[PDB]
């Protein structure tokens, strides 16, 4: 439980709803965030603007 | 190996891998007798696993790999993925060991002791 | 009556240019087919790996004492073992050079094991033409891969010029004949990432802008025949952000991002992260995995991550692609009224060059190749002439009214 | 002067307004190529057969009583042909079993035939691997067709889950070794529908929404070899009507549409009518043909209906069908160094691993699918939009002048 | 401040019909690509040619006099080399052959050599079968290439009528078994353009409208296998000047252009202009080259062309361009159980039908064809359309109001 | 077989299958020696084809299978396309006894009649 | 003669020259008539509304 | 240097910057001038209206 | 052979293969002792050429074909493209021979002459 649940979802990859975008996801099998091409589907909110914040949030 | 187990480690709880290197007596897969306190309980209970490992099965746990999967539950912690005996044993070690470690205390001046503590 | 329909008008106008300023906004695209016409082609480049990776010859003691127990030579006791599957002549070689006794280590290094008993291209290559010119070893660069010491025609490294096709067919092509050496195959006594149940070659097309993934993306060419490869070349063009979610370029190990160039990154920082090791074979600082490492960590995390792993590696879409579609056939080698000339001239039996000789040809089908690109669908241009458009339709403006009216 | 050029300006509108009109109701279309980059593929289904249809040591004296004169081991006298072209020990046998002296004849059913004389996965299949687990004879379901007593990989029936893959490359899809049996397959004396003078399997890749119409539309692979098959995903999506003329759903033996379908709804229909009877690999509630109707009216039935006809079967397009391009190539098994110990491994010679081993590898080379779609070329938005623009070219009219001008 | 912005408003609409006549007269074009459902297809020609070129048993002390040195069975000094790679028995054949002593030469032409020398299609088709229906040598036209005396099946000439496919699969296409004859192939002595390592038949599937390439274009079929060609059809269409690029027709040897037309063209050209001489294959009224030119000047040159040549021919693009995509798979022939079937039924061993035998099967996968085509991207109406629509955007113009000013 | 000839009827005529099947004395190919008109005539001719079929070539014309090409002309209906002269000759039998019941007239009362009347 | 000769003509299967709609052709193979999406291609005359009409008209 | 230097230069074969047109251009291994269709690339010299021009001017 | 030696020429220089056909003693290709000036001193050299093929290295000047590259200076006409000793060779005979028809003048009436001036 010591990072979200959603920490072990998989970002929307290739999915485009509009502008693609620099974001960072939580990656459930390296256990650090990874820099990814976001296209504005809010499918869940393994999302982040920094690294940093994802680190935080989702790293433990 | 204990690559992995610095991973299923960093999986559960923050707590950084240093911390964990030269702890105690047993912490990190270190031969003793007595453990100082309950973490370093567990690293013997480890310990006495690979130990296990190595006789029965013939496994070799500091070099082998093993594959896991990190969940959002510690105890969800899946092993089930191996596809040997040998390989699924070991990686229940570190998954029983790391569990442990969630329950147990971190007593700071427990780590990097002298040799004549142990 | 007017004023209170002309405002009216003036709202359904709003509700349209806020429907075409949010589709500007998507940054929204296209993709558009062509053919194009080409008066000549970049031929590829051509990676190929025998399936054995190492030369029976070229097998010392040393080797066998560290390497044995990888290749299934010997048993975890150091011993060849009983349920060995051998002749008479290879087995009471190997166990005269399984005889340890007295005997002390030097140091051992898997790439240099590969670079020394690996197939070597000298020996290999009967022959080789390319659009009538005779090829040499020279022309083959060495590549590592997962089959060991491999050689890539037209490599366009070095600084050498890459090779160019003009027509259609068969002549504007490569034409090699190998000898694949099944004499030199290292027997089989066990099932490892290392052993081969299958003789012959693995060969990738590839732009020269991209690694080989060799295990993973080529192609099998099989002794005794001669195997026909047409192609055509197809050229995929991304957009990046904020249309498309193309990746540009790069800042990990190969000066320009493909697919491969990705997935070799990921399968180092995996192997590294998790063995503390590399690959003889994958780039980087790293220290070579031993060969107790290959079996214990090396091998099974390889595996692990191009069978059963789907989230460590996931790559980013390149910007450029070049694929090569591919027609294969085949016809034998040798005839009848062929081997006894072949044999003579090689210096085998009959038997030997049926077993071992293949040859290969790569050649395009046409100088057109086909090109499928991401086009901007919705340029600023596109944006404030329909705005215009309908200005015209709602209110009745235009360029000059609203001037005037300024 | 005007109002005779402000209704001449009027009439030219008129019949512009009225081109229009009479185009949205061609209800047209345009077709859309797309690349689609995908995180995941659904794996496809894998249907195999033996190309010998009945087990040799399975055939006992009844089914040679009953179905020999259709596998040319009897003549139309019940007995063994004296052009018979056997071996010394294949023939005592046949010669034996043929000896229906004081036999009586039990009942007899062409499809309890094939599920029991059949070649069965469970000795066929050496190993199978799928993304890095361990497969079974119980991850392949029975499926009967022209063959006989075939297997489908990944059917997703069952209620099963159907699987995935996530990378391109050898090591994302499947591997299956299987043993082809030629010591297991029935003599030869004549040429019928049943009959091969070909060793190996057929294959065919195809979608789980559609039943495999293997013996028309699959593909060879043979013994005596490795044979890589790589993979492209293509979906193409057609209109219904008006705009087009495919077929959503059904209303006959399967629960989604595909042209295999259809093939196979007028294929029964076709051999009821013309029999009525169907062979054992057809749906429906009609009794199965008997070893005479299949000689007499069955096969010469459904082969005229499969190359001579040309009226009886014509199928509407479906509204989705996926497509796999294949691109095949072939190393060979055994090498002389693997040979014996494969022989060893199965318990068979050398020779026979030569003759009867084989090992396919399906996957796709990227996760990368294309799709080809008709699209709507003219809805109603683009009905008035364009209305409305040349309102303004020639009246030079407007949402507000009409509402005013009202 | 009207007049001088009415004005000001006038100068841009001017740059702006400026920009859009001098793209009108780019004469742009775009791509379209279409799937087309087809009731039925037109089958394509299929040549195939026997990759020896003549029948040992058909070479006469003559042939051997004049075309025995370009064929390798003859040094320069007319008689069989020391270094000849023979069996008792061929050897035993040639030396007598090659006995000249008291011989005198009677007339040689390479296109007599060819027509009865070379393999016959009366004795190569053991089994011709295309929907269902027989088909014999009759149903092959001789057509002379590269490789020789070849035979194109379904060429459409003749003024006989092109057979048609309404379904997918095998059903709906031709099959046909051959004995390639390796018994009668040419001893190889030596590496010369009319020798060959390979055993097996050249293949090349192509239009009616085009004749083949075979040597440059075509794909193997082996002996030993029954091979499977699954096949699309894929039109190109292109737009002729000022659009496109594309040749309509021709005024130069083939009475339909297409890009093989026009390298045959090129060829013969060629070889006139630097030989004096064509070779048998290629049309016009030049003489046919001696077995001496063939070897000194025809063959080097042609070579040179279509291997080394970069200027000499290029080709325009054509109007029209029928592609096959190929799919090629293949099972082995004979199976153990029907070896002595065949071999009886031919008068062979089983060795023979082994080495010999080739089943090939060529249909459609489905009746949809694509085409990719070049379409206009800006005619007359829409280069007034669009002047019209910024007309009523700029000036606030419109039909109207330019009669009415008027 | 009489699929085909049921066939082959319905491509000629409208009267329903039924009123043939078991019409007069040989309709549809029944045994007996005295037809009670020319209809119950037509299938004499067609029997004796059948029986002819048999003895000279081998065919099974009441299993066997067919192919024919349904022509906008009765007389025009085709039988060409059959590879095999068995399949051939019972094509033409149905041919023949198809037109043969275009002549003839359809008395109802001669269809379904006793046992004691042939 | 029993039914008209355009009975034995193709319908333009796949044929679109405006709406598709259900109609029904004579097939000259089943001896009955079929569904079959016209698109207004007036080639000839086998296409009908209902199938009883072409079941009337070309059945015989 | 009989004839200019752009005599040895490729024509721009397939490529359009407007109206295609017929044109020539020197061949340097036919040793003659040769039709092509030019697309207003003005790449080099080596295109000419006709082909006398191109075979004065080119040929020597 | 002669037909690339008339296009290695007509690639340097205009004057038409017909003057060099049958000019003074050797041109093209003809046997002779005195030559009648520099032009027809030029096929000499050639003829002294091919008579060296042949007898040294086993050409075939006139029947042979070789490739050559025709470059916008005549001395950078190129012969490096020949894979064969013998190819090679030929081609640098007529390409001497046609540099140094470039230095030579063509005196009219030393062309077609009597085999009484040779
Ligand atoms: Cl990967
Ligand atoms: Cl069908
Ligand atoms: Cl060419
Ligand atoms: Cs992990
Ligand atoms: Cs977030
Ligand atoms: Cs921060
Ligand atoms: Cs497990
Ligand atoms: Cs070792
Ligand atoms: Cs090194
Ligand atoms: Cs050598
Ligand atoms: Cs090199
Ligand atoms: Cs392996
Ligand atoms: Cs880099
Ligand atoms: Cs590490
Ligand atoms: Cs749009
Ligand atoms: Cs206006
Ligand atoms: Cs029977
Ligand atoms: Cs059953
Ligand atoms: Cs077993
Ligand atoms: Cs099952
Ligand atoms: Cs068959
Ligand atoms: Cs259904
Ligand atoms: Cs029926
Ligand atoms: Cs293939
Ligand atoms: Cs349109
Ligand atoms: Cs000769
Ligand atoms: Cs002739
Ligand atoms: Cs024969
Ligand atoms: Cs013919
Ligand atoms: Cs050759
Ligand atoms: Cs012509
Ligand atoms: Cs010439
Ligand atoms: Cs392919
Ligand atoms: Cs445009
Ligand atoms: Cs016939
Ligand atoms: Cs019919
Ligand atoms: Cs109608
Ligand atoms: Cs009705
Ligand atoms: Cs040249
Ligand atoms: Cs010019
Ligand atoms: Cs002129
Ligand atoms: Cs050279």
């Amino acid at each position: 439980q010591i990072r979200p649940a959603f920490c072990y979802e998989d970002p929307p990859f290739f999915q485009k709803c509009g502008a693609f975008v620099d974001s960072y996801y939580f990656n459930r099998s390296r256990i650090t965030c990874v820099h990814f091409f976001y296209g504005q589907c809010d499918v869940n909110q393994n999302h982040f603007t920094t690294m940093s914040e994802c680190n935080r949030v989702c790293h433990g | 190996n204990l690559n992995q187990f610095r991973l299923m480690i960093k999986c559960t709880n923050d707590r950084v891998w240093a911390d964990f290197v030269d702890y105690g007596c047993y912490c990190v897969a270190r031969d003793s007798n007595t453990p100082v306190d309950d973490l370093d309980r567990c690293c013997q209970a480890q310990k006495q696993c690979y130990d296990e490992a190595v006789k029965v099965h013939g496994c070799k746990p500091l070099v082998m790999f093993y594959s896991f999967e990190c969940r959002y539950l510690a105890s969800d912690l899946d092993c089930s993925g191996n596809n040997t005996k040998c390989r699924n044993f070991v990686c229940n070690c570190d998954r029983t060991a790391t569990l442990c470690i969630l329950t147990a205390t971190y007593n700071r001046n427990n780590h990097k002791i002298d040799p004549s503590r142990c | 009556v007017w004023a209170l329909c002309f405002m009216g008008s003036l709202a359904l106008l709003a509700l349209v240019c806020t429907n075409r300023i949010q589709y500007y906004f998507l940054y929204p695209h296209v993709t558009k087919l062509d053919e194009v016409a080409a008066t000549r082609l970049t031929f590829p480049a051509v990676t190929f790996c025998n399936l054995n990776e190492f030369r029976f010859s070229r097998v010392t003691k040393n080797d066998l004492y560290h390497a044995g127990e990888l290749l299934a030579l010997l048993n975890n006791r150091y011993e060849i073992p009983d349920t060995q599957t051998a002749d008479e002549k290879q087995l009471e070689i190997l166990q005269d050079k399984a005889n340890f006794r007295n005997f002390k280590p030097k140091p051992f290094n898997m790439l240099e094991f590969y670079d020394r008993a690996g197939h070597d291209i000298r020996e290999m290559l009967l022959s080789c033409f390319f659009r009538g010119e005779q090829c040499s070893p020279e022309d083959f660069k060495v590549v590592f891969t997962r089959y060991g010491k491999c050689y890539t025609f037209n490599a366009g490294q070095d600084g050498k010029p890459r090779l160019i096709t003009m027509k259609g067919g068969t002549g504007n092509g490569l034409e090699i004949m190998l000898d694949i050496q099944q004499d030199e195959y290292l027997p089989v006594w066990g099932e490892t990432d290392e052993t081969s149940f299958e003789a012959g070659i693995k060969v990738q097309i590839h732009s020269q802008d991209e690694p080989p993934l060799i295990d993973q993306l080529g192609f099998g060419v099989a002794p005794g025949f001669q195997t026909f490869v047409s192609c055509q070349e197809q050229r995929l063009i991304y957009l990046p952000p904020p249309w498309g979610d193309c990746k540009a370029t790069t800042g990990e190990f190969y000066d320009t991002y493909s697919i491969t160039a990705c997935r070799i990154d990921c399968e180092t920082r995996y192997l590294v992260e998790n063995c503390n090791c590399r690959m003889v074979h994958m780039p980087g600082d790293a220290p070579y995995c031993t060969p107790e490492q290959y079996k214990e960590c090396a091998d099974p995390a390889l595996d692990f991550l191009v069978e059963k792993d789907n989230e460590y590696c996931v790559c980013e879409m390149p910007c450029n692609v070049t694929r090569y579609g591919k027609e294969l056939s085949m016809v034998k080698i040798p005839s009848k009224a062929s081997a006894k000339y072949l044999a003579k001239k090689y210096n085998k039996s009959e038997q030997y060059i049926g077993e071992n000789i293949l040859v290969l040809d790569i050649f395009f089908e046409a100088l057109n190749y086909e090109t499928i690109e991401q086009k901007k669908a919705y340029e600023v241009a596109g944006l404030l002439g329909d705005i215009g458009g309908q200005m015209g339709l709602f209110i009745g403006a235009s360029i000059l009214t609203v001037l005037e009216l300024f």
